[PDB]
């Protein structure tokens, strides 16, 4: 249902509002290293020439299947490359479309993950998050 | 009577010189319509005049510094000691009929060469028209500004004034003479001695009307051959390749235009040598070594000579009993430009790693570091010419002489970084402009409301568009894309007529008509063409 | 437009008022009669409004109601095309580069400065007025 | 036609505006004459109402010529519009002589800015006046062009509209300067 | 070398600079400010301006260049 404010305009779009001093954004995430993230996912993208995504969230059972469900979402699913992390689950599942196929991510994937599950046994998502999407990002070259 | 006759000499020409392969080569060179390509024409054409106001300006001057008592019409002058040449241009000036028409021509015309060598190296420059394999004809050109530039001094330093002798003891003598180990030989070389000598006005008559031109009019003919065999390049564009030249044959087309743009310049030098006073010599008075006057500057295009003088702090160095001038900056950083000017080229070259053949020009827009690099030397160009005249602009625009050159000092650093970045980000930006007209197509202006309240402006898609409704993304070529619709044949024709009547609206339908089939035919054609050549 | 005329005529109506009461009030009782300065000023406010509330008058006698002066109307009244606006434009910048080269020509009473400043003026409001009606090139 | 061109609301503005600003020449022109101590226009001024009365009716029918050059365009009579338009230029280049003319013969006798208060409130008004009309008739060679340059649309024509305005606003000021300096004195 | 996401055209031109010739740039014009300083000349309001430009022009180039380290700017 639509929140406390939120109105369904004559054109579809959906006006929502926020309660004076309240956030529209509320990532548990300091904003540099959000910002941190955002700038590797972009430049990653831009050298590997492949969309890369990370989704943080619950998997359930059969974590390839989930994170196979989830990257038909990404824009361009088949030239993509999403890092699925369920941190309840402690589970990791790297997942890469057809066209993203033989450039150099299939040693890539396995280091991706072993790169974030380093960064994370320290605790520190974010960062295991950045390592992972750089070193993925460094492993993939541009069709 | 005159078709025989044309046909009788067309044949006694062919038996006796056959160049009927040669001429007819000759007339169906392509040249490229663009209105800079006509910068250079310019530059000769002045350089024209130059000759030949030049040779009238031979028949009555007097190149001597022998000392005489004027006697002539001019009152304020009579009785005055002047020299036999300053003598003479006031002869050219009052007693001859045109003589002052002719100065002020010859100096105008003068004035024109330098603006349009600078014009046209501009454009040279900015689109890159100095690259493989015209690099040859980059260092001619520079050497070409080089010699108009010394040739304009010696020229108006000919008449023996007041100004002019304040410049030649400033920069001929002064500079020349502070150099170290060999400055004084050089000095006492040309001047013959001490600065006031009797052998340098005969000497700058003979290097000014005939040893610098006979070398300009060499290197202008060697620059003009290799234009016409290096044929000229071109912008890119709907048939433009870089294997052909698209535009007009020389007969009749470019040779009318060609003509009629040397009538129009001569046209625009008569009428400021007629309606506007270039270097009036006889308030100045004869030159005197013991007095000056305020406004002492050169020809516009020497003054940032002068202002590298007036700016550059007073450091000197005197090592082992010797003495290391301030005007030895001067010198060297005279160099320094000219060294660079000429070497362009190879450096970009050495830069960037590209020696490729090209011929389809860059638009300034691509090319964002040398546009910035070009920008921040016209704007040092400028800041020098303007420290040149501070004394002018403090006493009009009321400013302190020396808050004017401290403005100098620490802008002929700080301005041309901040140019460097403004340029670079502004070609960046074209290039963006660009990129959204090709994503989006051209902004009609024209804004509706839909139904449900969405303010949508209506876009022209210049090519293909998707099944629905959105432009197909083009691909940058190189060349520039519309941006206004009007340029597009949109609302583009009113009555046929006269300005106050119209014409019968028969022949206005049948004009109108032929100009859409006519234009329709134009494009169609060059499609046919571009297509054929992909 | 009823209402913006009549915010004009309300405007107006206070104005000649103001200034009929200050030059009756300064006719007496003021050192040089009529003060000749406040009044001048207050009468052709005056007339300012009556000529804008006027010709808004003039324009809403002879115009039927527009969806904006009507209460309980729907958006889709309005759809259609509305009228032309410049995307965008340089000319306004050297209009005003142009202007200032002018203004500052006749600050230091510089007379061939003045001379192109206006000269520049004119050509730069040359180029904004003709700015959406120059056609293609003819060749 | 349901709504209201805004050029033309936008220009009304504007001559409401320029009006304020003859206001104030008008404050400058008054006093100063409540200075004048029972001569005004004072000596040795002699103020030519001969040829004074000539340039008022030649603007007065420039003004019809231009009304009647709107009536042109509002059909969509582009060459009708052109002709009463370049009549109201003439009319007006030949209103900005008559002027001259008077400001030479005001000068020679000894009229002038920097010699009497009268003198200088009439040459400022009275110029800023001519200023304004320079510049309609600046405006009238713009717009004749601008017709020139494309087919006669229905803006070309509110253009054209919009112009005439400028110059009955400013017939309408010079009717006000000259019953107030010639009549009024 | 430089892409075409930050210079559109940059396959067609020169369109890339390298940093190190910009903050060396910098900074030798700052040091010629500062060289201005000592000369033949007994005001001193010009050796506030040289100092206050040399400021300006070193923070700019620090700034640049810490951004650059720790990438902020990529
Ligand atoms: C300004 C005032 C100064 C004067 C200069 C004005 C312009 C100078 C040259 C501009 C071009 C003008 C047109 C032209 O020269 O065409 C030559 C043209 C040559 O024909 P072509 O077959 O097209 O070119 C031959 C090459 O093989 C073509 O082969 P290619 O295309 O493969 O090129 C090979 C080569 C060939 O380059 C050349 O041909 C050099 C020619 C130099 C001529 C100058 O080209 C190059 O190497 C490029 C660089 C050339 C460097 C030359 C510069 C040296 C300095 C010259 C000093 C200037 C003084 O000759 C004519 O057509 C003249 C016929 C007209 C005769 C009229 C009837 C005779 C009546 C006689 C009766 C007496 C009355
Ligand atoms: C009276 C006034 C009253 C009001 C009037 C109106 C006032 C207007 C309102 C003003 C308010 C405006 C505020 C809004 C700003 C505009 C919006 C915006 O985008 O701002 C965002 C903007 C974002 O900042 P950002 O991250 O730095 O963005 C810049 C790029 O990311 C980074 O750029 P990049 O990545 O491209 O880096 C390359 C380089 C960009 O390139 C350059 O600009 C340097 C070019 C140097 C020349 C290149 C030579 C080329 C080789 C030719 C050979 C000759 C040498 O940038 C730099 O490295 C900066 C340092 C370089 C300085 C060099 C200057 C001296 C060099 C001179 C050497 C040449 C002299 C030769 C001849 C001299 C002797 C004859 O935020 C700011 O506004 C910055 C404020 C921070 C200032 C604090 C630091 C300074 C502390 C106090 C000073
Ligand atoms: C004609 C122009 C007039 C306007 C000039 C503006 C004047 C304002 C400056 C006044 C003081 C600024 C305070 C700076 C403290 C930095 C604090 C900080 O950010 O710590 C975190 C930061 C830690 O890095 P982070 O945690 O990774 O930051 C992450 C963020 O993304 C970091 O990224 P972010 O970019 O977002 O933040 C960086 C931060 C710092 O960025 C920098 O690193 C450069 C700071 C250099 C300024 C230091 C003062 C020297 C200026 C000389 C001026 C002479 C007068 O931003 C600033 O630049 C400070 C704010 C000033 C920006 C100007 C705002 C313009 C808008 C308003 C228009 C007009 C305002 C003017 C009046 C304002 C008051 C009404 O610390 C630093 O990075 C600073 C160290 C890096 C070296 C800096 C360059 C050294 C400059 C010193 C040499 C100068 C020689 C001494 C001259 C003596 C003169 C007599
Ligand atoms: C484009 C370029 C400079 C390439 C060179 C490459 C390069 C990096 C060289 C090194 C630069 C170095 C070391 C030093 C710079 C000093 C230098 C180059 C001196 C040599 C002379 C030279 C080649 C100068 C550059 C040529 C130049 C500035 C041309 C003018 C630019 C153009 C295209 C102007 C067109 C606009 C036009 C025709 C009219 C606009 C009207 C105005 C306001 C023009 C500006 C203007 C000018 C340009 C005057 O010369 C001038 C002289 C005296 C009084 C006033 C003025 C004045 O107002
Ligand atoms: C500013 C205010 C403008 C007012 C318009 C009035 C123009 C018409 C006034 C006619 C002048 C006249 O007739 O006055 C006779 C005196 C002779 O006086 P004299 O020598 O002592 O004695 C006789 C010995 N020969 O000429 C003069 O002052 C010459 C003054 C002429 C002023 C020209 C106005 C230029 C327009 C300025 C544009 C400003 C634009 C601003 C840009 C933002
Ligand atoms: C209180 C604090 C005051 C701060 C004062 C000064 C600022 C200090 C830093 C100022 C920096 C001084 C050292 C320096 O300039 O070196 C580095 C650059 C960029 O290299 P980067 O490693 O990629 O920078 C990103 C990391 N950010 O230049 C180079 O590496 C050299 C490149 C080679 C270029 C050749 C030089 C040609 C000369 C041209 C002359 C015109
Ligand atoms: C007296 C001096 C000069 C004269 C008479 C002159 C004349 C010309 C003419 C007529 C052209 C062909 C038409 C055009 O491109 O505009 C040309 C082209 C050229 N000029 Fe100059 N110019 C002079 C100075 C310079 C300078 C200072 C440079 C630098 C330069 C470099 C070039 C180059 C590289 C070309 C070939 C451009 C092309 O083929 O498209 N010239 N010159
Ligand atoms: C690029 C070519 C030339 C340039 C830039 C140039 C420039 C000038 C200038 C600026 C003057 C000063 C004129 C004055 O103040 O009265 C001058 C004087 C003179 N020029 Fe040239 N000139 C050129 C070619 C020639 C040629 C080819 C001749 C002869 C055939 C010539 C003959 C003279 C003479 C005799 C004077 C001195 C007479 C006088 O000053 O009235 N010049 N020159
Ligand atoms: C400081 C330049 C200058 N101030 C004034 C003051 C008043 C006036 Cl009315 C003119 N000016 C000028 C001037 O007219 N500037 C143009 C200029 C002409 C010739 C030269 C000289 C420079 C060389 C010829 C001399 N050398 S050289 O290589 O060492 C040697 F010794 F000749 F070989 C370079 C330099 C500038
Ligand atoms: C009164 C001040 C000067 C104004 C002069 C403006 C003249 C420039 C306009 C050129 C008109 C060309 C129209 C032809 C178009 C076709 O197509």
């Amino acid at each position: 249902d639509l929140p406390y404010g939120s109105a369904l305009t004559s054109s579809g779009r959906i006006s929502a509002v926020t309660e004076p001093g309240e956030l529209s954004v509320h990532y548990p995430f300091p904003t540099m290293d959000l910002v941190v993230l955002d700038d590797a996912l972009k430049y990653g993208s831009r050298a590997a020439k492949a969309r890369f995504a990370v989704y943080i969230g619950p998997l359930g059972a059969d974590t390839a299947a989930t994170a196979r469900e989830i990257l038909a979402n990404v824009p361009t699913p088949e030239n993509a490359v999403l890092l699925a992390v369920s941190p309840d689950q402690r589970a990791i599942e790297v997942v890469y479309g057809a066209d993203v196929k033989g450039r150099g991510i299939e040693s890539a994937a396995p280091l991706g993950v072993s790169a974030a599950a380093a960064s994370f046994k320290e605790g520190n998502l974010i960062d295991g998050l950045i390592s992972a999407v750089r070193v993925m990002s460094a492993g993939v070259s541009p069709a | 009577d005159f078709a025989k006759l044309a046909a009788a000499q067309g044949d006694a020409i062919d038996s006796r010189y056959h160049p009927s392969a040669a001429v007819r080569r000759q007339l169906n060179k392509v040249f490229p319509t663009h209105w800079s390509f006509l910068l250079g024409e310019i530059a000769l054409y002045s350089f024209i005049i130059l000759l030949l106001t030049g040779v009238w300006l031979t028949l009555f001057f007097d190149p001597s510094m022998a000392h005489v008592t004027y006697d002539g019409v001019y009152q304020p002058l009579r009785g005055v000691q002047m020299s036999r040449a300053y003598e003479t241009a006031l002869d050219i000036s009052f007693e001859v009929r045109g003589g002052l028409f002719v100065r002020q021509v010859h100096h105008w015309a003068a004035l024109m060469f330098a603006a349009s060598i600078m014009v046209h190296l501009a454009r040279i420059f900015f689109t890159g028209a100095f690259r493989r394999p015209r690099e040859a004809n980059w260092v001619i050109g520079s050497l070409l500004l080089i010699l108009a530039m010394f040739e304009g001094y010696f020229g108006y330093s000919l008449p023996d004034d007041l100004l002019s002798g304040t410049g030649i003891r400033a920069a001929l003598s002064g500079i020349t003479m502070g150099m170290p180990v060999i400055g004084t030989w050089l000095h006492w070389a040309l001047f013959g001695g001490d600065f006031p000598g009797e052998i340098l006005i005969p000497r700058l008559y003979a290097l000014h009307i005939l040893l610098i031109p006979g070398i300009i009019l060499a290197l202008i003919g060697a620059h003009l051959a290799l234009v016409w065999f290096q044929k000229h390049t071109q912008f890119p564009g709907p048939g433009r390749t870089e294997t052909n030249v698209v535009g007009v044959r020389v007969m009749p087309v470019f040779a009318v235009k060609s003509g009629a743009f040397f009538a129009m310049i001569t046209g625009v030098l008569g009428l400021m040598g007629g309606l506007l006073t270039i270097n009036p010599i006889w308030n100045l008075g004869p030159y005197k070594p013991s007095q000056v006057s305020a406004g002492s500057q050169p020809d516009f295009y020497m003054m940032w000579t002068e202002g590298l003088a007036r700016l550059w702090p007073a450091w000197e160095f005197y090592p082992f009993g010797h003495t290391i001038p301030q005007g030895v900056w001067v010198a060297v950083g005279m160099g320094l430009v000219f060294a660079l000017l000429i070497a362009y080229p190879f450096i970009e070259k050495k830069v960037t790693g590209d020696d490729a053949h090209h011929n389809l020009l860059q638009r300034p827009r691509d090319v964002p570091v040398r546009t910035a690099i070009g920008s921040m030397a016209i704007a040092l160009y400028l800041l020098l010419t303007f420290a040149c005249m501070n004394d002018i602009i403090a006493l009009k625009f009321h400013i302190s002489l020396n808050a004017t050159t401290w403005i100098g000092r620490i802008g002929m650093v700080v301005l041309p970084a901040i140019v460097y970045f403004v340029a670079y980000r502004w070609a960046i930006s074209l290039q963006r402009s660009d990129r959204e007209v090709l994503e989006h197509g051209v902004e009609t202006g024209i804004i509706k409301r839909l139904p449900h309240g969405a303010y949508v402006e209506l876009h022209q898609p210049l090519g293909p568009v998707d099944e629905h409704g959105h432009p197909i993304p083009l691909e940058y070529a190189g060349a520039p894309l519309p941006k206004r619709m009007n340029k597009l044949g949109s609302g583009g024709a009113p009555g046929t007529g006269s300005f106050l009547f119209p014409d019968p609206a028969v022949e206005h339908e049948a004009l109108t008509e032929a100009a859409h089939a006519s234009e329709h035919k134009s494009l169609t054609a060059l499609k046919e063409h571009q297509d054929r050549i992909h | 437009m009823h209402i913006e005329a009549r915010l004009f005529e309300i405007l107006t109506a206070f104005f000649a008022l103001a200034a009929v009461v200050y030059a009756v009030l300064t006719a007496m009782f003021a050192t040089g009669g009529v003060e000749w300065a406040g009044t001048t000023a207050l009468v052709l406010t005056t007339g300012l409004t009556l000529i804008t509330g006027t010709f808004f008058r003039f324009v809403a006698r002879r115009l039927d109601t527009r969806p904006e002066d009507y209460e309980d109307a729907e958006i889709s009244d309005g759809a259609g095309e509305l009228g032309f606006f410049a995307p965008h434009s340089w000319w306004p910048i050297l209009i005003s580069l142009s202007f200032s080269t002018a203004a500052v020509g006749a600050a230091l009473w510089l007379p061939w400065l003045i001379a192109a400043g206006v000269a520049f003026v004119i050509t730069s409001v040359c180029g904004l007025v003709f700015e959406y009606y120059w056609g293609p090139e003819k060749h | 036609l349901n709504r209201p061109n805004m050029v033309s609301v936008g220009t009304i503005v504007w001559l409401s505006s320029e009006l304020m600003f003859f206001a104030g020449l008008f404050a400058m022109y008054f006093t100063a004459r409540a200075q004048a101590g029972g001569a005004w226009p004072p000596e040795p001024t002699e103020l030519n109402l001969a040829l004074a009365v000539p340039v008022t009716l030649v603007l007065i029918a420039s003004s019809f010529t231009c009304q009647m050059g709107v009536f042109a365009a509002e059909r969509g009579d582009v060459f009708g519009l052109r002709r009463w338009y370049v009549i109201t230029f003439l009319m007006g280049l030949f209103f900005v002589l008559g002027q001259g003319y008077e400001y030479i013969h005001l000068v020679e006798h000894g009229t002038t800015i920097p010699g009497s208060a009268y003198g200088s409130v009439f040459y400022l008004a009275t110029g800023f006046h001519g200023l304004h009309v320079i510049g309609g008739l600046v405006a009238f060679v713009l717009l004749l062009a601008r017709t020139k340059m494309s087919k006669f649309t229905p803006a070309q024509a509110t253009a054209a509209i919009v112009v005439s305005y400028y110059w009955h606003f400013v017939d309408i000021v010079w009717i006000a300067l000259f019953a107030t300096i010639y009549f009024v004195r | 070398g430089v892409d075409v996401e930050d210079v559109p055209s940059a396959e067609w031109g020169w369109s890339h600079m390298p940093i190190g010739v910009m903050h060396i740039g910098g900074l030798l014009s700052a040091a010629f400010l500062l060289v201005m300083m000592r000369g033949n000349h007994v005001g001193h309001v010009e050796d506030w301006f040289l100092i206050g430009f040399a400021a300006v022009i070193v923070a700019l180039v620090g700034r640049n260049w810490w951004l650059r380290r720790r990438g902020w700017i990529r």
